[PDB]
């Protein structure tokens, strides 16, 4: 259905997107620790707004660990470190080109993967 | 082809001419001798042609023999990672 | 002393920016590249790419393609060697 681009420049990759919009995945792949506080992850889904989460002040995503940030409609509850839940958005949102992408608190993309349907 | 997947799902960093989908082992070669050694290179060609179709393809095809589908395969491969990454 | 254009250039995917969102790359600089095909910034950096991101090559055709000087020539290099580090 979809086909996956995917990049990581950094400590932390953009593991996952769900097809359905409920979740976007993180995973920290160093054996650091990596400090998320304010970072942001734009959606842009096709030539729709911009749509993008911020991440809390203070959040350290630790070595290894995954991070999953559910969309308030998927039913999940906010459980940090692991399952974080964005309480302004019910979706991640649908389209041909769904474009997810990690950006520290600075404004540099980090990491991204993007779906493209076939 | 499986070629074309593992090329455009990542980015292409240091990877050889050869992995770009339709650059054949002949092809592959004739572009490492006239300095086209890494995909990066043939990216850059693609580039400063602005993305042509015609003008890429006929560039392949110029420089080291490729046929009408190996410059097709070329040029999707990089039209795609392109869009994606760039 | 990276300018704000370095800043702006290398922290994002440079997708369909004009030559002038470059460091180094001046209005006078922009409108020699653009007369001569290199319109979009992606363009520079595909001509970097087809020198496979020789400094000496790469700063020397900046000066004779568009009169670009040593400054405006180091700045240039070194944004496209930082961006493609980061997203190639
Ligand atoms: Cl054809
Ligand atoms: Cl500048």
């Amino acid at each position: 259905s979809f086909s996956q681009h995917a990049r990581t420049s950094g400590r932390v990759a953009v593991e996952e997107v769900d097809e359905e919009g409920k979740f976007v995945r993180l995973r920290n792949k160093s054996n650091e620790d990596q400090s998320m506080g304010n970072w942001q992850i734009k959606r842009q889904n096709g030539d729709d707004p911009l749509l993008t989460y911020r991440f809390p002040p203070k959040f350290t995503l630790k070595a290894g660990q995954v991070v999953t940030i559910w969309a308030a409609g998927a039913g999940a509850t906010h459980s940090p470190p692991t399952d974080l839940v964005w309480k302004a958005q019910n979706t991640w949102g649908c389209g041909n080109s769904l474009r997810t992408a990690l950006i520290n608190s600075t404004g540099e993309e980090v990491a991204m993967r993007k779906l493209v349907r076939s | 082809s499986q070629k074309h997947r593992d090329f455009v799902t990542e980015p292409m960093g240091e990877k050889p001419v050869g992995s770009l989908a339709g650059i054949g082992e002949v092809l592959g070669k004739k572009l490492e001798e006239r300095g086209f050694d890494k995909a990066y290179v043939v990216l850059g060609q693609f580039l400063v042609l602005k993305k042509d179709e015609d003008l890429f393809r006929e560039w392949l095809k110029d420089t080291a023999g490729a046929n009408a589908k190996q410059s097709r395969d070329a040029f999707g491969a990089l039209r795609e990672w392109a869009d994606a990454f760039l």
